DNA sequence: ATCAATATCCACCTGCAGATTCTACCAAAAGTGTATTTGGAAACTGCTCCATCAAAAGGCATGTTCAGCTGAATTCAGCTGAACATGCCTTTTGATGGAGCAGTTTCCAAATACACTTTTGGTAGAATCTGCAGGTGGATATTGAT
DNA sequence: ATCAATATCCACCTGCAGATTCTACCAAAAGTGTATTTGGAAACTGCTCCATCAAAAGGCATGTTCAGCTGAATTCAGCTGAACATGCCTTTTGATGGAGCAGTTTCCAAATACACTTTTGGTAGAATCTGCAGGTGGATATTGAT
């Protein structure tokens, strides 16, 4: 009967709630602002998780580890602009050599 | 201490970076914006550290200390 | 003590990719992700919120939020999700 | 006895490395250094193990992210190789200067 | 009927004189000097906020404020800064 | 009740502050606020307000004028190194910039 | 009213020569000016999207120069003189 | 004679001219227009502020500037001193405005 | 482009250990049921400000010429930086202990939030004051041709 | 090494658009008398954190060789700067209408406040597993050589 379920998120509406309100973000939260919150960003999480399982299954394997979550990050366009300033420990860099500097 | 970060070492960054031949002043060059980054890093993070009354500085710190410098990083708590 | 994301990415991951796992590192990741996420909608809430005079966060500052700090597709979904949990959480 | 022409271990060592994602720089000489600066503002400190590790994943994704914008400094400057003039030209531009 | 806003010109015009007795400053200028005390005092506010959540705390001390202008302001400009903050304290309570 | 003293006067201050007190009250910073931080950034803030003054006002001084101006605010600001990096990220309406020629582009 | 179209143009050759001069620019290729106005027409949409977006969530029909001025501050190009 | 100055001359007079003053550089009117096509084509029936429409050139002006002269920089690194269309994208690239 | 001889990659399997995933349980949130507070939406409407227009003027945008000198190509060789076989030692890493120390408790005196009630410090215009924007003119370069 | 040709300065001048002051309320500090927290201050733990110890192993520091990249020196086609003639359209000044901010009230749907009642998420052992790291064995990619 959580408020969850009945928003039907996997993510914590609850608890959003309490982090908005302990968060010094205004003196008054509504009641939809933490579902719509929680909402994103279970949405972004999907998005991001989706990629990522796709580069570990086209690497032949089953675990998503950071490197997947960077692969996924910078190879699509706007999840990259999004974290254009954010750097996933152990991730590494795409493969990319400067067209200039290969042989011949 | 710095120097304890070689030359091979700078190289294998260099190379991740895309980079195919490197001068060689950029060993010296390299150390020292390594040491400006670490510096006005560890700084920032001791002052967390230093606020919070503790004598260690933690991840948090440090995680905090990455995101005022616009640096922010994944993986350690934020 | 000491909460965290992790049970809620699980759970998403398996809706997605019933078939993959996540390591811990990774799963580490992920809760950077939502806090700083987190803190960017909220922050920018606050701000229109306060602009604007008004005392409460609603829904309509995290829209308006949204809209400023996602770009275009991730923001049109991400609104669309938001707007879809607002209205089943006040239907029943 | 046979020998690779220059540059050809060095585009092989680029693709290895852009296919990796360990750390780079050896762990005990970045601790040494992370202590040293650190003893200059606060004396006595401790760190935890994963303070240290933050500060070298940072630190290296700056390094790696500063070399890319060197070579293309150094390309756009018909080069190959880089030098602290590129260093210096990319730092500018980024605004840490 | 009359909408009125608040502004730092008063202050920042004393503070003048006090500096340079002889200068005049227009209005542009002061509306600079405007959004720049604005600024740093939401940079300030903002980092003495984080800090303060960063460490369960419910509520911004002095001591905040003064770590968060360590963090914010550069060399010399810190320095001052924080003895001109320190000073002020310690001669308000002392109810002087 | 004794006569009123604003804590401006208390703290040995031109900035308000009250206002500041308020303004921090006001800002949702945190659940609640010290008696000594309003005093504190009044500090900050007016010490800060007088170094730029400082600056500008020569500025003005050099320029030949007793008004400050945007420009003077400009100079003042670009030309120390402190107050350059504290503001590295804003603009000044009105300013300008700093009269700079590289010299590679002076005549040969 | 009247159909607004290719003002870009406004943004004349003379008057992007002026900026570099004052960017301390000595000479110029003949290809800057449409680069240029490809390059302030990108970052003048960004500016107005963000403005105007504060606009809008205010319920209001005219674009103040505060709802520019929090545009360029999350754009990270703060701007004193117009916070009035 | 008739006097001319070398090329260079003129452009060097007017770094220092421009360096030297603080008015904006692109006309008025035409810049406003711009803005208002631009903003219509993302919301109709906007008004602005004139104060708004300031805001913008001196934030665009103050922008271009900056720009330029990191595209110059760019420019004597290639060991040049004309700017180029390619200048302007490294330096973009670099300001992380568009890697 | 082949011929040949190194070394490099690169699939396919394969065996365990380091993590993961799976279980078995308890406090600290989260969900309820009531009972009030209140923020800020809806309904006017006072009245700044923004959109338009008219109109005359000259500051500038346009285009065109012309040719100075800059960017783009070439060529060339001195010498820096890559590839390497060598020899050695600083980094790894794995316990083993001991201990400096984040984290918790339990109070509580000091410091804050409150709810009112007076008291000015500020802000919004009028009433006064005045730098200095714009104009002029020789003194001083600053340039570029003989 | 000169000088015309112009551009650049600097000081002297003078009313007026733009500051500085002068006035008047009144919104919001300040002064008081209570009602909560709050953040320490000691006292003690379970720990993560340094220290050595102590081997071995890559990984780094060197000295050689020379391939091939960077820079310097020369050319030269033609791009882009400087000047000029023309006359367009941005600037300036004012005048209006009235769109649509902003100020005021009026007042519920919605959020805050408890006082409890349940429920879920964080923990700490227990039961699997995904890859890592090797091992071949087989085409590949390189670079010397016809
Ligand atoms: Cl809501
Ligand atoms: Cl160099
Ligand atoms: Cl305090
Ligand atoms: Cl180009
Ligand atoms: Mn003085
Ligand atoms: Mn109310
Ligand atoms: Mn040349
Ligand atoms: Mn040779
Ligand atoms: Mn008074
Ligand atoms: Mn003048
Ligand atoms: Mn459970
Ligand atoms: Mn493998």
């Amino acid at each position: 009967k959580t408020r969850s379920s009945r928003a039907g998120l996997q993510f914590p509406v609850g608890r959003v709630h309490r982090l908005l309100r302990k968060g010094n973000y205004s003196e008054r939260v509504g009641a939809g602002a933490p579902v719509y919150l929680a909402a994103v960003l279970e949405y972004l999480t999907a998005e991001i998780l989706e990629l990522a399982g796709n580069a570990a299954r086209d690497n032949k394997k089953t675990r998503i580890i950071p490197r997947h979550l960077q692969l996924a990050i910078r190879n699509d366009e706007e999840l990259n602009k999004l974290l254009g300033r954010v750097t996933i420990a152990q991730g590494g860099v795409l493969p990319n050599i400067q067209a200039v500097l290969l042989p011949k | 201490n710095i120097q304890g970060i070689t030359k091979p070492a700078i190289r294998r960054l260099a190379r991740r970076g895309g980079v195919k031949r490197i001068s060689g002043l950029i060993y010296e060059e390299t150390r020292g914006v390594l040491k400006v980054f670490l510096e006005n890093v560890i700084r920032d993070a001791v002052t967390y550290t230093e606020h919070a009354k503790r004598k260690t500085v933690t991840a948090m710190d440090v995680v905090y200390a990455l995101k005022r410098q616009g640096r922010t990083l994944y993986g350690f708590g934020g | 003590r000491k909460e965290s994301y992790s049970i809620y990415v699980y759970k998403v991951l398996k809706q997605v990719h019933p078939d993959t796992g996540i390591s811990s590192k990774a799963m580490g990741i992920m809760n950077s992700f939502v806090n700083d996420i987190f803190e960017r909608i909220a922050g920018e809430a606050s701000r229109l919120a306060h602009y604007n005079k008004r005392s409460t966060i609603t829904s309509r500052e995290i829209q308006t939020a949204v809209r400023l700090l996602l770009p275009g597709e991730l923001a049109k979904h991400a609104v669309s999700e938001g707007t879809k949990a607002v209205t089943k959480y006040t239907s029943a | 006895p046979h020998r690779y022409r220059p540059g050809t271990v060095a585009l092989r060592e680029i693709r290895r490395y852009q296919k990796s994602t360990e750390l780079l720089i050896r762990k005990l000489p970045f601790q040494r250094l992370v202590r040293e600066i650190a003893q200059d503002f606060k004396t006595d400190l401790r760190f935890q193990s994963s303070a240290v590790m933050a500060l070298q994943e940072a630190c290296e994704a700056y390094l790696v992210g500063l070399f890319e914008d060197t070579n293309l400094c150094a390309i756009h400057a018909k080069r190959v190789t880089i030098m602290p003039k590129d260093i210096q030209l990319a730092r500018r531009i980024r605004g840490e200067r």
